[PDB]
């Protein structure tokens, strides 16, 4: 089915449980990326950080109120943002920043991040 | 390189204008420095003049 097509590709995403090792359902839908139904799902399973990466467009402003909520390892944040100041000036990349931040010791890996693709301002702000 | 010349060249300028605010002090100080203590000289000048 993660391979199947388009068309029924929205009728199954919400009847596809019975247990099983869907270990291979968050992977491979990882290796094959379609958003519209790492929610629809994800609201019944987990792999987040295999998430925010997958697919561009992000999942949207749709992966943030329940993104950096929980806070994971250090790292597929390091890209996030990143990739966000140069392209995609919604400025979703303040919101996903005291978001990816939420942290007790962090900062350093966070400055490589937001200076070789042209920052400040948004930066110093 | 891929993405070391875009990286400056929207970011160097500030290195290019720092420097003609850079400018200024120096040639200030002595411009004004010199119409001063001279100002002083005479001074000391009046000093001697009005006294003896």
């Amino acid at each position: 089915l993660a391979k199947t097509n388009r068309l029924a590709e929205l009728e199954e995403f919400i009847n596809g449980p019975n247990n099983a090792h869907i270990q291979q359902v968050g992977d491979r839908c990882y290796d094959e990326k379609m958003y519209d139904a790492a929610k629809l799902l994800y609201n019944n399973v987990s792999n987040f950080g295999r998430l925010a990466s997958t697919l561009v467009h992000l999942g949207e402003y749709q992966a943030a109120v329940d993104g950096a909520r929980k806070a994971n390892s250090t790292r597929t944040w390091k890209e996030v943002c990143f990739a966000c100041v140069d392209g995609k000036e919604f400025r979703l990349a303040q919101m996903c920043g005291l978001h990816i931040v939420v942290h007790a010791d962090e900062l350093e890996e966070l400055i490589n991040y937001y200076q070789d693709r042209g920052y400040f301002e948004e930066l110093i702000t | 390189q891929a993405d070391r010349l875009t990286q400056e060249p929207e970011s160097i300028r500030k290195w290019r204008e720092e420097q003609r605010k850079r400018l200024q002090e120096l040639d200030a100080a002595s411009k004004v420095m010199e119409q001063e203590w001279r100002e002083k000289a005479k001074k000391d000048l009046e000093e001697w003049n009005q006294r003896q």
